[PDB]
């Protein structure tokens, strides 16, 4: 189950 | 307070440079120097703040998993007594996790969400409230499990209360929101048809409005809406 | 001293469980700790420290590297003043990895170096010892940076006199020697000949001796030997 | 030009 990733900006 | 002595606009402009150095920590010290100057971020300011903590506390979160994991194994039958240590260092890194995410929940508390008027402001923050509770949830085990699940859905709902009302189904927030809200109800909540049911609606109704949007708009909300869709294909 | 009241062998479990869980900088201070118990690392225990600190200053590294690539640019004919910012994080990120580098060679000091006999545990402390120098020398620029690289060609030497003398060629110790001070050689103290030649020399003498090995030491060695190779074919 | 990665124990 995959959330936003928002790991690049 | 740290980065008191910091100009607001140094602060960005170094959070700037961490995010491409992949300084996490440094970019996350950063913004809460930013945030804590005590004016409203612009939407980009936002977005660095956002991703700041999400990688910090997403390597807390992997790290956390992988010892939780250990110490589930190690108290198994037929498993040898290792001694307290596995479940100390899952405790450090807990109590750090849990300080992190009262970090961030303390800047939005204090005071971005209540100056926030805006609906993209408003929503992009209690968004965030409802992903750090969402994180608090997942290492929870105490008196107050159920309350911090709540504050999560409390959070999460108004938000999309708000992005129902004053943002178009292609909203990448609204959608984000959507995608996270989901996964809450399906991690969290133990309501997996609650997830599928909003996963799928949001997927919809995005669909019927992609023909708004222009050729930059519709590649934010497709990438997004193709997240909903790879939840949706592990979920079903 | 942070771990003056962890056990010994808590120190060395947390940090296995760090390296599991990703946790670098976390690994670094167990084995720091354990360090500072005042006991001789064994194998296992020399590895754990080196793969820990490697991890931190390898990440500072690249850091720094990224930064000051940007501050190079920025210093261009053309290039738009931007203010001190650039420079002020890559002197915070270099201030923290020479930090660390002197935390380890202090180590190294006080006493890891002192207290090893056996070839195998001097000559992979001297190897560290040269590797934190060139990592020094790397972002050096001042009074003491010949001093640095000299000290760093010094730890390599002696390393390396041992290394021939009581470790057959295809030693993994001695191989990893080798290729970091062909680097060292390469790109830090301008002898790009030096490096090929050592590098090629290494190469041969380790190929001449794997007739000597198991098939665990043949994978162990024929490994290190293929880092050799790739580098004399970017070197050539 | 590549050292001992030396990343993983
Ligand atoms: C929460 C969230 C939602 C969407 C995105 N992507 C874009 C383009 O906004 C990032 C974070
Ligand atoms: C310095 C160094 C040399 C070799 C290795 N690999 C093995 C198997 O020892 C790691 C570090
Ligand atoms: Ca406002
Ligand atoms: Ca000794
Ligand atoms: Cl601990
Ligand atoms: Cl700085
Ligand atoms: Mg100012
Ligand atoms: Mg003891």
């Amino acid at each position: 189950a995959g959330s936003i990733p928002g790991r690049r900006s | 307070g740290a980065m008191g002595s910091m100009e607001r606009a140094s602060l960005i402009q170094k959070a700037k440079l961490a995010e491409q150095a992949e300084r996490y920590e440094d970019m996350a010290a950063f913004m809460k120097g930013a945030v804590e100057k005590g004016e409203e971020l612009s939407c980009e300011e936002r977005n660095l703040l956002s991703v700041a903590y999400k990688n910090v506390v997403g390597g807390q979160r992997a790290a956390w998993r992988v010892l939780s994991s250990i110490e589930q194994k190690s108290n198994e039958e037929g498993s040898e007594e290792k001694g307290p240590e596995v479940r100390e260092y899952r405790e450090k890194v807990e109590t750090e996790l849990q300080g992190v995410c009262d970090t961030v929940l303390g800047l939005l508390d204090s005071h971005l969400i209540k100056e926030a008027g805006d609906a993209e402001s408003r929503v992009f923050y209690l968004k965030m409230k409802g992903d750090y509770y969402r994180y608090l949830a997942e290492v929870a085990t105490g008196d107050d499990k159920k309350r911090i699940i709540d504050s999560a859905r409390s959070a999460y709902q108004e938000a999309m209360d708000i992005s129902k009302k004053e943002m178009p189904p292609t909203n990448p927030i609204r959608l984000g929101l959507a995608l996270n809200f989901s996964v809450f109800h399906y991690e969290i909540a133990n309501s997996p048809e609650e997830a599928i049911s909003l996963a799928k609606t949001t997927f919809d109704e995005a669909m019927a409005d992609l023909h708004t949007l222009s050729e930059d708009s519709y590649k934010d909300s497709t990438l997004i809406m193709q997240l909903l869709r790879d939840n949706l294909t592990l979920w079903t």
